[PDB]
DNA sequence: AACTATGAAACAAATTTTCC
DNA sequence: TTGGAAAATTTGTTTCATAG
């Protein structure tokens, strides 16, 4: 039936959307802990400096 | 057979799709650890130069 | 190297950006060549304040672009560009899992160097994403950055060390021919009204182009979205005038960090641009 | 019985890599 | 060397079959 059909192409598109969206928010986590970690890195190398005075 | 040829690479995808969302979580666990570790480093060399 | 490094003391400085696109050649062809600069010349680079008499070694590798924190591509390698009938600049070849090049800074000439020994190779994706540790995936991640080092030897010992990287580079044939690209705005801010007019510079600029703003929060979650009226009847294949659209909560007290991006098609779309509105 | 979520099939659209 | 694009590979989409 067109019906039972256009629905599951929904229950498809929604299935794979959100899988999609799953590796989209495992990614965007990283890349803000990459960025905390070059910050934390660029803090240490600045103290470092001045240790050396 | 093509049929069978593109039936492996879709199973291949898939599976693609799988590993990579692995590795992710396997990354988002360490990078909290070092940032944990480079936090504390950042807190010692910190009250140090405070100090100096 | 992953770690930080800044344009020190002495102050690095990339003089000729190389040009926009530079396709990158297979390990199953020969080498395209060295990347150039928009004016048919090469990309050249200079240490700026190194008052001293002894040749240092600029360090050059292939790193990322776009909206991350700069590390080696590992898609992309230099390329030791063996040079042409006149070989401008030397060079020393070393690895660590990305080729790094080594090439003289002389005092002669002025601590400068012109980059013309330095080609992209583009190593094949599922080589790459096969290797465990990596996360990244190579579908369409094809822009890249020269990135330029230098170790700046003390009189107390010390070491002080820079990095420069060149503006993003685009690696791929159709991509160079499929995706916008902004290489200039005319502003980077304005105040929550928005209206003024915003001109962009970049290449493959046609109608089907659209311009989007887009609000984020930390979490990457997506709040706003408006697509901005770009004015389109007569310009140049390759610049935008955008009518910056009205910010949604004109009522903020600090300013708010939005981005926009040229789009084509569905996944034909630029990197992400930075703007900002201020409040009145 | 009926209906959503999901893996796998087929074939098409998108993107990369080999060839000329 | 360049530029272009056929050939090869991946990834997206619409269906089916089907567990729950």
């Amino acid at each position: 039936r067109r019906i039972r059909r256009e629905r599951n192409k929904m229950a498809a598109a929604k299935s794979r959307n959100r899988r999609r969206e799953l590796t989209d928010t495992l990614q965007a986590e990283t890349d803000q802990l990459e960025d905390e970690k070059s910050a934390l890195q660029t803090e240490i190398a600045n103290l470092l400096k001045e240790k050396e005075k | 057979r093509k049929r069978m040829r593109n039936r492996i690479a879709a199973s291949k995808s898939r599976k693609r799709k799988l590993e990579r969302i692995a590795r992710l979580e396997e990354k988002v666990k360490t990078l909290k650890a070092q940032n944990s570790e480079l936090a504390s480093t950042a807190n010692m060399l910190r009250e140090q130069v405070a100090q100096l | 190297w992953p770690l930080s490094s800044q344009s020190g003391s002495y102050e690095l400085r990339i003089e000729v950006q190389p040009k926009p696109h530079h396709r990158a050649h297979y390990e199953t062809e020969g080498s395209r060549g060295a990347v150039k600069a928009p004016t048919g010349g090469h990309p050249v680079v200079q240490l700026h304040g190194y008052m001293e008499n002894k040749p240092l070694g600029l360090q050059i590798f292939i790193g990322t672009a776009d909206e991350r924190i700069l590390k080696p591509h590992a898609f992309y390698q230099v390329h030791r560009i063996t040079g042409k009938t006149v070989t401008t600049t030397s060079y020393e070849k070393i690895v660590g899992n990305t080729k790094v090049l080594e090439i003289p800074l002389e005092p002669k000439n002025n601590m400068r160097a012109t980059i013309d020994c330095a080609g992209i190779l583009k190593l094949r994706n599922a080589d790459i994403e096969l290797r465990k540790g990596e996360t990244d995936i190579g579908r369409k991640n094809t822009r890249v950055r020269l990135v330029f080092r230098v170790h700046i030897p003390e009189s107390s010992g010390r070491i002080v060390s820079l990095q420069t990287a060149s503006n993003p580079i685009e690696c791929s044939q159709r991509s160079a021919h499929e995706l916008p690209m902004v290489e200039r705005q005319d502003t980077d801010s304005c105040l929550v009204y928005g209206g003024q007019q915003m001109i962009l510079t970049g290449q493959n600029f046609t109608s089907e182009s659209k311009v989007v703003f887009t609000e984020k929060t930390t979490d990457g979650q997506q709040i706003w979205e408006m697509e901005a009226t770009v004015d389109k009847d007569k310009s140049q294949p390759n610049m935008l005038f955008v009518e910056i659209p009205e910010y949604r909560n004109k009522h903020i007290r600090t300013p708010v960090k939005v981005n926009f991006y040229v789009i084509n098609g569905k996944r034909k779309r630029s990197q992400p641009q930075h703007f900002t509105y201020h409040p009145v």
